[PDB]
């Protein structure tokens, strides 16, 4: 680590998530006072509506690959070093995931060309993650350096797993539905809670960058699934200042995401 | 100089007392009388120490009382529950800064066993010491300090059992039913509304729904003021994909907008065919109608009627058109028949 790389490519990351605050705020409002329309109709069905292959063809090949590029990431995030440095051409996986990201980064143009809210959907959930994990596909082009990243985030796309086993027909019953639904966000959350304690504690402090630990993902889970249950064994514990910010923050907020609706619908 | 302004803003509070005795030991004023005279301690000896300059994070209390003045919070609801999360804050930085004095300045005996800790981590210390959590990475070492978290703990989950299960508990239950009916491209639906029970709703659907009728999705949309049963709900359950229920009532034009009318290719009315009088129920069902009509002039409407003679006020409604679509099924006349 000769200097601190990863601000740019966040800045990347900042770079395209407030270009929508840019490009698409500036532009809409214009014509009220004095193709688009025909493919969004298909792109209603194409991703969402779909009944038989208009859309579920499109929606397998997006969270399947996904878990596959979170399969891909597992053994990177496993590697010892946050940000390496290697050659790009013949990796064993170096390859698969900017080219999974190649026909996911114009996927998310099907969404963003035909979107009915043009500024509503800027904070969606799903399209929110793409927006700081796209850049970093182009962050390992230009440079030859590839980092632990914001990857991670593709954890939250196990919440629309539920959704195709409707279309498979797995679990018919309306019952097992919706709680197979609370069981896709407890998992999503937290597995993508892990990643940024990985990350928060792997990295550093942006200001010191020595009171680093180092700290596995197969540790992070039993890190945190120690602390949903309000156990604290403290074996592993979070040392960086950032670090414990989180906890203190995830702790609060986690706790009242917690009682607020399994309380009322779990009972 | 802040407490300069300050300890005489206090005169004005102690001059003009309303009680003389009672505002001693009230809280705001409490937290003063420990703070004022710090400011006079480091004007006399050249010396300063963290003081107890720290339980000015009481005033955090006062917050909400000002989002009131400007109008941020203009619901009591929510304002309520801006209380609560103001006080569990400032309790938690006044702790955070009495764990912090009780264990830098250490044991006033030996001043020996003193253990250097930040304010960044007292604030990390009692975070997972509310949740229960204990990491134990980060401990009190002061014999002082250990006393107060027997102490603090012991007054905190009192506290926090006094008021929390009573008022919060409260806050979290809401009502399932309700809703703006969810809108979709290209989707036909029907609106039924009137007596809407087991036996009565199952025979319909049957029809509706039917397993051998060709492939025509029209959404079936139930209106009823009552929350349905144990008998109906699993009912709705087996037919999520195509029945949706709301709870309103058919003459309200609140609700007739929630199930969005206009939209609605027809709508159908359902009669309590076990009822002691027939003509309420008809003249009822026939104001149902009404109220449909006086919404929208070009829907469809098809309603069971209990008796023959009642068909009669069914045309004195002007839009009422039999051509059009509106139809009327008289129970008596079709099973006698
Ligand atoms: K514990
Ligand atoms: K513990």
């Amino acid at each position: 680590l000769k200097v601190r790389k990863y601000w740019c490519f966040l800045l990347s990351s900042i770079f395209t998530f407030l270009a929508g605050l840019l490009v698409v705020l500036l532009w809409r409002a214009f014509a009220f006072v004095c193709t688009f329309m025909t493919e969004a109709k298909d792109w209603a069905g194409e991703l969402i509506s779909g009944q038989t292959t208009t859309g579920r063809i499109l929606v397998v090949l997006v969270f399947i690959l996904s878990i596959a590029s979170l399969i891909i990431y597992f053994v990177d995030a496993s590697s010892e070093e946050v940000e390496r440095c290697q050659k790009w051409s013949n990796n064993i996986t170096q390859q698969i995931d900017l080219a999974f990201n190649i026909f996911f980064m114009v996927y998310f143009f099907i969404r963003f060309i035909a979107a009915s809210d043009k500024l509503w959907f800027m904070l969606e959930m799903y399209s929110f993650v793409d927006y700081f994990t796209i850049p970093p596909s182009f962050v390992s082009i230009y440079l030859d350096r590839t980092w632990i990243g914001l990857r991670f985030l593709r954890a939250l796309r196990l919440m629309t797993v539920p959704d195709i086993l409707q279309y498979l027909n797995v679990l018919k019953t309306s019952s097992s539905i919706r709680l197979a639904q609370l069981v896709s966000i407890f998992i999503s959350v937290w597995l993508t809670a892990a990643g940024i304690i990985h990350l928060l504690e792997n990295s550093g402090d942006p200001l010191d960058f020595d009171n680093a630990h180092r700290l596995s993902y197969w540790t992070c889970v039993y890190f945190l699934i120690v602390t949903m249950s309000t156990v604290g064994y403290g074996d592993v514990y979070c040392e960086t200042v950032l670090g414990r910010t989180f906890l203190v923050f995830f702790l609060l907020v986690g706790l009242a995401i917690f009682a607020s609706c399994i309380p009322e619908i779990i009972d | 100089a802040f407490n300069i302004f300050f300890m005489v803003y206090f005169f004005i509070r102690f001059i003009a007392a309303s009680d003389k005795l009672w505002f001693m030991l009230e809280m705001y004023s409490f937290v003063d009388y420990f703070t004022i005279p710090p400011s006079f301690v480091s004007i006399y000896l050249d010396r300063t120490w963290i003081g107890l300059r720290f339980l000015r994070a009481l005033r955090l209390m006062t917050v909400p009382d000002i989002l009131q003045y400007l109008n941020v919070l203009k619901t009591s609801s929510s304002i309520r529950l801006a209380q609560l999360v103001s006080i569990f804050i400032s309790v938690w930085l006044t702790a955070a800064g009495i764990i912090h004095l009780l264990e830098n300045s250490g044991d006033p005996l030996d001043f020996d066993n003193a253990h250097r800790l930040s304010y960044w981590t007292c604030v990390y210390f009692l975070i997972v010491t509310m949740s229960t959590v204990g990491y134990g990475d980060v401990y009190c070492e002061t014999v002082l300090g250990r006393t107060f978290l027997v102490f603090f703990l012991l007054v905190g989950l009192a506290i926090f059992a006094s008021c929390i299960p009573e008022i919060i508990d409260l806050i979290g239950t809401r009502a399932k039913y309700g809703g703006t009916l969810k809108n979709e491209k290209g989707r036909r639906h029907i609106v039924v509304c009137g007596h809407i029970t087991y036996e009565s709703v199952s025979h319909f659907l049957k029809d509706f729904l039917h397993e051998d009728r060709e492939d025509v999705d029209v959404e079936v949309v139930f209106l009823h003021r009552k929350p349905p049963d144990l008998e109906l709900e699993g009912l709705f359950k087996r037919h999520f994909t195509t029945v949706e229920f709301f709870q309103g009532t058919i003459m309200n034009p609140i609700d007739l907008q929630r199930v969005k009318v206009h939209e609605a290719d027809a709508c159908l009315v359902l009669a309590n065919k076990y009822c002691q009088d027939p003509d309420a129920e008809d003249a009822a069902n026939i104001m149902r109608v009404i109220s449909i009509k006086n919404y929208s002039d070009d829907i469809r409407v098809i309603i069971q009627l209990m008796q023959y003679h009642n068909k009669a006020y069914l045309l004195n409604i002007p839009s009422w058109d039999w051509k059009q679509g509106d139809d009327v099924i008289c129970l008596a006349e079709l099973k006698l028949g």
